[PDB]
Order: structure tokens, then sequence, then C-alpha cells
């Protein structure tokens, strides 16, 4: 039962790690989109 | 001569007023173009 508890903790921790990696990858994608948006903003000002 | 000059002066006034309209017709396109850019930025916001 101690191995049982240890394993459960590893599993929950393993999943937590996977989530943090997922969230950071997702953040990177939104930033790239935001960079494209900002470029258009700059072009808009040049158009003005 | 004064009658001929009267018509020349009238023409000059018309030239200025058509030129004012002419400028508006170019500024407006530049505004349509900045709007088009603004629209594309909004499209990217939808993409985000």
């Amino acid at each position: 039962t101690q191995f049982g508890s240890t394993l459960q903790n590893i599993i929950e921790r393993q999943d937590a790690e996977a989530l943090n990696a997922l969230l950071q990858n997702q953040a990177a994608e939104l930033i790239l989109t935001n960079l494209s948006i900002q470029d258009k903003t700059i072009e808009e000002l040049d158009a003005e | 001569i004064s009658q001929s000059e009267t018509y020349r002066r009238r023409r000059q006034e018309w030239e200025i007023q058509r030129n004012n309209a002419e400028a508006e017709l170019k500024q407006i396109d530049a505004q349509l173009k900045s709007l088009a850019v603004r629209r594309e930025a909004a499209v990217l916001q939808k993409t985000s």
C-alpha cells in the first residue's frame, strides 16, 4: 500500500507536468497570433 | 477685357473648388485603405 500511494502520487504529478507543458505551448501560439495582430496595427498607422 | 477677366476669375474659383473635391477623393481612398487594414487586423483577432 505504500507503493500504491507512491504510484498514485507519481501519476498525479506526471499529469500535472504534462499540463504545465501544454499550457506553455498554448501560450506560445497565442503570442504568435498577437504578433501578427500588432504588425497589422503598425500597418494601419502607416495607412493613416 | 473686364468681362473676360470676370470669367477667368470665376474659372479660378471653380478650379480651387474642384481641387478641394479632388483632394477629398484621394484622402477618402487612403481612409478606405486604412480601414481595410483595420478590418484585416480584426480578422486576425477572430483568428486569435
